[PDB]
C-alpha cells in the first residue's frame, strides 16, 4: 500500500486529499487564501506607498482632513460583500461535511489514555491500536533499533515513527464510512487530515463523522486534544483497501 | 524604598504593573525559548525523565543541555506543564496587566483630566491581587501535580475531565491564581468605569475623550461581564476536584462540553480585552507621527464598541469539533465573520490618517506600522479559522498557533512596545536612544516573523498543538521557527538593556511635549514626569 496521508519534508501545503470532503476543504481554502492574500497585499502596499509618498522629507506640510464619507462607506460595504461571498461558498461545504449519509461501513472509535479502541458493530470485530514504540509494544515513546525493526515488520519505515500503530483501521475504498467517536476517560480527538475529518472524543457523548476514501493507501492522524502525558503518542492509522482485501481482513478476524 | 509598593497614586500603580508585567513576560518568554529548544529537532533531547532523578536545581541545569535519544526518556508531562505555564502567564499575568493595569492606570486619568482614580486604595489592592495570582501560578509549577510529578499539564484553558482528574493540587493553585487575576481585573475595571464617568475635566465631554481612554473604557466593561463567568467555570472545576460535584463528569450526569461553553464565553472576550488598549495606543501614536488628527474619530469609537459587543456572541468558534450541531456551527461562523467589518474600519482609518501627512519614522511609529501589517495577517487567518468547514482541518494544529501569535505577539505586543517608546520619556524624564529602539524593532520584526510564519506551514501539514515531539517530516519548518524564537529572545534582552540604559543614563527630557504639536492630549501639556499631584 502507498503511504499517502502523511506530512512530507519541508511541506507548506495541505496533506494529499483522498476524500471528496478533503477536496472541498482544499478548494475553499485556496479560494479564501487568494482573497485574504489580496487584502493583505492591498493593505501592505497602501502602508508602504503612504510612508514613501507622505514621508516628512517629501511632504513637509500635512493635510488636515478627518472625513470622507464616500470612502468610509466604500471600505465598509466592500468587506461585507467579500464576507458574504465567502459564506456563500462556505456554508454548502460545511453542510456537506456535517450531514451524515447512510453508512456502508460503521466503526465505533473510543479514545483512551493513551490509545484508540476500534469496534465494527456489523462485524463483531474489536481491537486496540497503540503507537509502534509505545509501552504496549515494548518501547517508551522514542525511536530505537527495536522500534525501527517493529516499524519495518509492520510494513513501514523509520520515517513513519509517531504515526504508525500496531493495528490499523481497515476500510474498503469508495465506500461511505461513518465513524462514531467517544472518549473513555478524558477528551481526545480523532482525525485523519487526508480525509478532512476531525471529531473530539468526549466522554459521555457519541459524535459522528463520515468519509469516502477515493483511493487505496495508508493515511495517518494524531490525537488532536491534549489528553495527558502521552498526548503526542497515540496516533491513527487508516488503511484503505479493495473491497476484496477488506473482506479478507474481515474473514481473518472471524472466530469459528 | 518600599514606598513604591504601598502608593495609591494611579501613576505609581501603572508603573508597578508595567515593570511587573515585563518581568513576568521575561519568565514566560524564557519558557518559550526552552519550548523551542525541544521543538528545534525531532526526537526528545532536553525533557528527559532522567533529569527528574537528580536535584531540583541540579536537574534544571541538566535540562538545558541536549542528550542523545538513547539517553533521554521522553517526559511529556514537563512539556505540557511548560506550555500551560507559558500560556497562563501570558493571558492572565502579562499583556493585560501591562496594557490595562499599566498604561491604562497611568494615562487614562491624564487623558480625561482626572487627578486620580475614584478609589485609589482599591487600585492599590488590585495590583497586589495580580502579584498574589502571579505567585500562585508560579508556585503551581513546583507543587505536586499530574503523573506523580510537579506542575499542571492541562493547557491554559483547563479542559475537564483532564483538569478535574489531574492528580496533586497544582491545578487547584492554578485555579486560585486565575481567581486572583480576575479579581484584580474586576477591581481595575470598576475604577476605570467610575473615573471615566464621574471625574472628567470640565469641558471634556465623551465626544472629546481621546481614543485611548475610550479603549480602556470599553475594555473595562468587557471585563465586568467576562471575568465573573470565568470565575464560575473554574469554581465548578474546583468543586468537581475537591467537593464531590459532577458538573463535568458524565458518570454523575455531567457534561465536559458545558465547561467549554462557559469558559469560551469568557475566552473570546478576554482576547478583545487584550487588543483594545493596543488599538487606542496605535491611534495616539499614528496621529502623532503622521502629524495629522486621527481619521474618523467617531467611527473609531463605535468600531471599538461594536467589536466589544460582538466578542460576546461568537465564543463557539472554539468548539467547531467539540460536537456542536450544524445550526450552531453555522450561526457562530457567520457571527464571527461580522467582527471583520468594525476591525477593518479601524485598519483603513489608520491608513487614512497616514494619507496626506508628514510621516516621521521614529521608533514608536515603526511599532505602529508593524502592528498594521502584522495584525492584519493574524486577523485574516482568524477569518479562515471562522469557517468551520476549514477549521475542521486546522483546529488543534499549529495554524491556530500561527494565527494567535500574529495578533498577540506581533500585534498586541507591538502595541505595548509602541506605548513604551512613546511614553518612557513622559513617565521617567529620560529619553531612549533612537538608534537602539530602531534596532530593537527590526530584530523583533525579523525574528518574530521567522518564529510564527512557518507555523502556518506546519499547521497545513497537520502538526497538532501541545506535542512534545513530532514526526520527522515536520523538522524543517520547526527548525526555522526555533531560530526565529532565539533571535526574538535576543531582541528582548536587548530591549531590556535599552530600558536599563534609558532609566539610568538616558538623555534628560526637558520639554513637556518632546514629540510634536500633534501629540495633542493632556499628558503632553504636563511635565516629564508629571507632578505628584495632577489637575
Ligand atoms: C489578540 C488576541 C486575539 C485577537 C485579536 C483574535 C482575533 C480573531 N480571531 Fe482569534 N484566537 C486567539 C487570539 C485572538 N484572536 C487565541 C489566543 C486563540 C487560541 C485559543 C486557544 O485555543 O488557546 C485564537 C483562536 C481563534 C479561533 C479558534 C480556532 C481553533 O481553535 O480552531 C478562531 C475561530 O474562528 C479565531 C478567529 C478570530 C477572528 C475572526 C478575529 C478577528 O477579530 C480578526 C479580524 C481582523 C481582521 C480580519 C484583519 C483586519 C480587517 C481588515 C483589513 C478588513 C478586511 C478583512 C476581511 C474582508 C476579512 N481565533
Ligand atoms: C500574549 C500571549 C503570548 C505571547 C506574547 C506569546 C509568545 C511566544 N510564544 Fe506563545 N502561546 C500563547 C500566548 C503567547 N505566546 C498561548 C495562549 C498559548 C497556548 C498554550 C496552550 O496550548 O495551552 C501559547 C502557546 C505557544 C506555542 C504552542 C505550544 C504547543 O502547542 O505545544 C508555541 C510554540 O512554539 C509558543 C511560542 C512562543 C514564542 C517563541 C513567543 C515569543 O518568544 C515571541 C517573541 C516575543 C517577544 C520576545 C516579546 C514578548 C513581549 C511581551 C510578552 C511583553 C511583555 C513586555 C513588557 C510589558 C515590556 N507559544
Ligand atoms: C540568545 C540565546 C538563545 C538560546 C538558544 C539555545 C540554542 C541551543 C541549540 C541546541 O543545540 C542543538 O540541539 C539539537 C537537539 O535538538 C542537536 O541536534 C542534533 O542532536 C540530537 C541529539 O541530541 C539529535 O537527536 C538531533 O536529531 C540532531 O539534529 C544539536 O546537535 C545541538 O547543536
Ligand atoms: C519593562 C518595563 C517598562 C518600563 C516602563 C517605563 C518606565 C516607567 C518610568 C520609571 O518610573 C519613573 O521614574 C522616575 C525617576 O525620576 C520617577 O520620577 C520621580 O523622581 C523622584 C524620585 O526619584 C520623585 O520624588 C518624583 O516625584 C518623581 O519625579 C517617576 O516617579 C517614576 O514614575
Ligand atoms: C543579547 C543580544 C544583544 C544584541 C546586541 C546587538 C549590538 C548592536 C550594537 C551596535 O553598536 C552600536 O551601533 C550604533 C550604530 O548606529 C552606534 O550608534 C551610533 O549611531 C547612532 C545613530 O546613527 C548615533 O546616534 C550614535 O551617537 C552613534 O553612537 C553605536 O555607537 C554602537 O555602539
Ligand atoms: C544585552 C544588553 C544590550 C544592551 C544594549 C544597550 C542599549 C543602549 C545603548 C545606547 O548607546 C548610546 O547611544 C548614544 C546615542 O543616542 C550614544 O551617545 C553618542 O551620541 C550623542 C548624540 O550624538 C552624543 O551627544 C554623545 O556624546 C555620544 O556619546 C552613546 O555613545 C551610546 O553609548
Ligand atoms: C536592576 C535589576 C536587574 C536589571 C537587569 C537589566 C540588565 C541590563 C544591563 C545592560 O546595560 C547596558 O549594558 C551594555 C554593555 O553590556 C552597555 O552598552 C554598551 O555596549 C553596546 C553594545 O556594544 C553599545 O552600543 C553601547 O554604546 C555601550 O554603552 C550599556 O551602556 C549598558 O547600559
Ligand atoms: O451542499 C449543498 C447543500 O444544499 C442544501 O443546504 C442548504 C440548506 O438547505 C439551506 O437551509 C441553506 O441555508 O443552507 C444550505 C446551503 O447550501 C441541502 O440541504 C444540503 O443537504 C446540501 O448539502
Ligand atoms: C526548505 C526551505 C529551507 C529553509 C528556508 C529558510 C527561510
Ligand atoms: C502549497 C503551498 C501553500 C502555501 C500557502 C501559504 C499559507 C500562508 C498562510 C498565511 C496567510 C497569508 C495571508
Ligand atoms: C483553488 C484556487 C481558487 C482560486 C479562486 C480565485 C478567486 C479570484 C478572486 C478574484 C481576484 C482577487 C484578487
Ligand atoms: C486488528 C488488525 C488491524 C489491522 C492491522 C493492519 C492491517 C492489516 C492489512 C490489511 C490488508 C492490507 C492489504
Ligand atoms: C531561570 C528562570 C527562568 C526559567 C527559564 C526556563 C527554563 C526552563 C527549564 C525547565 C527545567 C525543568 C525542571
Ligand atoms: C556536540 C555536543 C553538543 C553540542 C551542542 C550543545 C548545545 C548546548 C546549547 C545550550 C543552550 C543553553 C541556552
Ligand atoms: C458551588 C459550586 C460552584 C458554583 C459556581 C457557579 C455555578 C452556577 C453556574 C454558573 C456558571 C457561570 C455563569
Ligand atoms: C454564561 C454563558 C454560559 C454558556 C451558556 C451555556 C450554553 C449551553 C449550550 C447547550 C447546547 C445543547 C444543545
Ligand atoms: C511595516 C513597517 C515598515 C516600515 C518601513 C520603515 C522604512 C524605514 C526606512 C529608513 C528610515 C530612516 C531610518
Ligand atoms: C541613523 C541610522 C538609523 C538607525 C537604524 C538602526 C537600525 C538599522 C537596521 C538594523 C537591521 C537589523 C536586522
Ligand atoms: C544540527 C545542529 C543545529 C544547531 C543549531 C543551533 C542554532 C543556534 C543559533 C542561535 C542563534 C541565536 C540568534
Ligand atoms: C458579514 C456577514 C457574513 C455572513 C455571510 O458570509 C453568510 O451568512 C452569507 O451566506
Ligand atoms: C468476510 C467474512 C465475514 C464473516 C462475517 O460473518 C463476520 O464478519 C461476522 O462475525
Ligand atoms: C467623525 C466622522 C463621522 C463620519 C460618520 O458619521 C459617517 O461619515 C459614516 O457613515
Ligand atoms: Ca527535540
Ligand atoms: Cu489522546
Ligand atoms: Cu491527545
Ligand atoms: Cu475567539
Ligand atoms: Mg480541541
Amino acid at each position: 500500500l502507498e503511504i499517502i496521508g502523511r506530512p512530507q519534508p519541508g511541506g507548506t501545503g495541505f496533506q494529499p486529499s483522498a476524500s471528496p470532503v478533503a477536496t472541498q476543504i482544499h478548494w475553499l481554502d485556496g479560494f479564501i487564501l487568494v482573497i485574504i492574500a489580496a487584502i493583505t497585499i492591498f493593505v501592505t502596499l497602501l502602508i508602504l506607498y503612504a510612508v514613501w509618498r507622505f514621508h516628512e522629507k517629501r511632504n513637509k506640510v500635512p493635510a488636515r482632513f478627518t472625513h470622507n464619507s464616500p470612502l468610509a462607506i466604500a471600505w465598509t460595504i466592500v468587506p461585507i460583500v467579500i464576507l458574504v461571498a465567502i459564506g456563500a461558498f462556505s456554508l454548502p461545504v460545511l453542510f456537506n461535511q456535517q450531514e451524515i449519509p447512510e453508512a456502508d461501513v460503521t466503526v465505533k472509535v473510543t479514545g483512551y489514555q493513551w490509545y484508540w479502541g476500534y469496534e465494527y458493530p456489523d462485524e463483531e470485530i474489536s481491537f486496540e491500536s497503540y503507537m509502534i514504540g509505545s509501552p504496549a509494544t515494548g518501547g517508551d515513546n522514542r525511536m530505537s533499533p527495536e522500534v525501527e525493526q517493529q516499524l519495518i515488520e509492520a510494513g513501514y519505515s523509520r520515517d513513519e515513527f509517531l504515526l504508525a500503530t500496531d493495528t490499523a483501521m481497515v476500510v474498503p475504498v469508495n465506500k461511505t464510512v461513518v465513524v462514531q467517536v467517544t472518549g473513555a476517560d478524558v477528551i481526545h480527538s480523532w482525525t485523519v487530515p487526508a480525509f478532512g475529518v476531525k471529531q473530539d472524543a468526549v466522554p459521555g457523548r457519541l459524535a459522528q463523522l463520515w468519509f469516502r476514501a477515493e483511493r487505496e493507501g495508508i493515511f495517518f492522524g494524531q490525537c488532536s486534544e491534549l489528553c495527558g502525558i502521552s498526548h503526542a503518542y497515540m496516533p491513527i492509522t487508516v488503511k484503505v483497501v479493495s473491497e476484496e482485501a477488506y473482506a479478507a481482513w474481515l474473514e481473518q478476524h472471524h472466530h469459528h | 524604598f518600599t514606598r513604591w509598593f504601598m502608593s495609591t497614586n494611579h501613576k505609581d500603580i501603572g508603573v508597578l504593573y508595567l515593570f511587573t508585567g515585563g518581568l513576568v513576560g521575561l519568565i514566560s518568554v524564557a519558557f518559550t525559548v526552552y519550548m523551542r529548544m525541544e521543538l528545534m529537532a525531532p526526537g526528545v533531547q532536553f525533557m528527559c525523565a532522567e533529569h527528574l532523578e537528580s536535584g531540583l536545581v541540579k536537574g534544571f541545569f541538566q535540562s538545558l543541555w541536549p542528550s542523545a535519544v538513547e539517553n533521554c526518556t521522553p517526559n511529556g508531562h514537563l512539556w505540557n506543564v511548560m506550555i500551560t505555564g507559558h500560556g497562563i502567564l501570558m493571558m492572565f499575568f502579562v499583556v493585560i496587566p501591562a496594557l490595562f493595569g499599566g498604561f491604562g492606570n497611568y494615562f487614562m486619568p491624564l487623558h480625561i483630566g482626572a487627578p486620580d482614580m475614584a478609589f485609589p486604595r482599591m487600585n492599590n489592592l488590585s495590583y497586589w491581587l495580580y502579584v498574589a495570582g502571579t505567585s500562585l501560578a508560579v508556585a503551581s509549577l513546583f507543587a505536586p501535580g499530574g503523573n506523580g510529578q510537579l506542575g499542571s499539564g492541562i493547557g491554559w484553558v483547563l479542559y475537564p475531565p483532564l483538569s478535574t482528574s489531574e492528580s496533586g493540587y497544582s491545578t487547584d493553585l492554578a485555579i486560585f491564581a486565575v481567581h486572583l487575576s480576575g479579581a484584580s481585573s474586576i477591581l481595575g475595571a470598576i475604577n476605570m468605569i467610575t473615573t471615566f464617568l464621574n471625574m472628567r475635566a470640565p469641558g471634556m465631554t465623551m465626544h472629546k475623550v481621546p481614543l485611548f481612554a475610550w479603549s480602556i473604557f470599553v475594555t473595562a466593561w468587557l471585563i465586568l461581564l467576562a471575568l465573573p463567568v470565568l470565575a464560575g467555570a473554574i469554581t465548578m472545576l474546583l468543586t468537581d476536584r475537591n467537593f464531590g460535584t459532577t458538573f463535568f463528569q458524565p458518570s454523575g450526569g455531567g457534561d465536559p462540553v458545558l465547561y467549554q461553553h462557559i469558559l469560551w464565553f469568557f475566552g473570546h472576550p478576554e482576547v478583545y480585552i487584550i487588543v483594545l488598549p493596543a488599538f487606542g495606543i496605535v491611534s495616539h501614536v499614528i496621529a502623532t507621527f503622521a502629524k495629522k488628527p486621527i481619521f474618523g474619530y467617531l467611527p473609531m469609537v463605535y468600531a471599538m464598541v461594536a467589536i466589544g459587543v460582538l466578542g460576546f456572541v461568537v465564543w463557539a468558534h472554539h468548539m467547531y469539533t467539540a460536537g456542536l450541531s450544524l445550526t450552531q456551527q453555522s450561526y457562530f461562523m457567520m457571527a464571527t465573520m461580522v467582527i471583520a467589518v468594525p476591525t477593518g474600519i479601524k485598519i483603513f482609518s489608520w491608513i487614512a490618517t497616514m494619507w496626506g501627512g508628514s510621516i516621521e519614522l521614529k521608533t514608536p511609529m515603526l511599532w505602529a506600522l508593524g502592528f498594521l501589517f502584522l495584525f492584519t495577517v493574524g486577523g485574516v487567518t482568524g477569518i479562515v479559522l471562522s469557517q468551520a468547514s476549514v477549521d475542521r482541518y486546522y483546529h488543534d494544529t499549529y495554524y491556530v498557533v500561527a494565527h494567535f501569535h500574529y495578533v498577540m505577539s506581533l500585534g498586541a505586543v507591538f502595541g505595548i512596545f509602541a506605548g513604551i517608546y512613546f511614553w518612557i520619556g513622559k513617565m521617567s524624564g529620560r529619553q531612549y536612544p533612537e538608534w537602539a529602539g530602531k534596532l530593537h524593532f527590526w530584530m523583533m520584526f525579523v525574528g518574530a516573523n521567522l518564529t510564527f510564519f512557518p507555523q502556518h506551514f506546519l499547521g497545513r501539514q497537520g502538526m497538532p498543538r501541545r506535542y512534545i515531539d513530532y514526526p520527522e517530516a515536520f523538522a524543517t519548518w520547526n527548525f526555522v521557527s526555533s531560530l526565529g524564537a532565539f533571535l526574538s529572545f535576543a531582541s528582548f534582552l536587548f530591549f531590556l538593556g535599552v530600558i536599563f540604559y534609558t532609566l539610568t543614563r538616558g538623555a534628560r527630557v526637558t520639554a513637556n511635549n518632546y514629540w510634536n504639536e500633534h501629540a495633542d492630549t493632556l499628558e503632553w501639556t504636563l511635565t516629564s514626569p508629571p507632578p505628584e499631584h495632577t489637575f
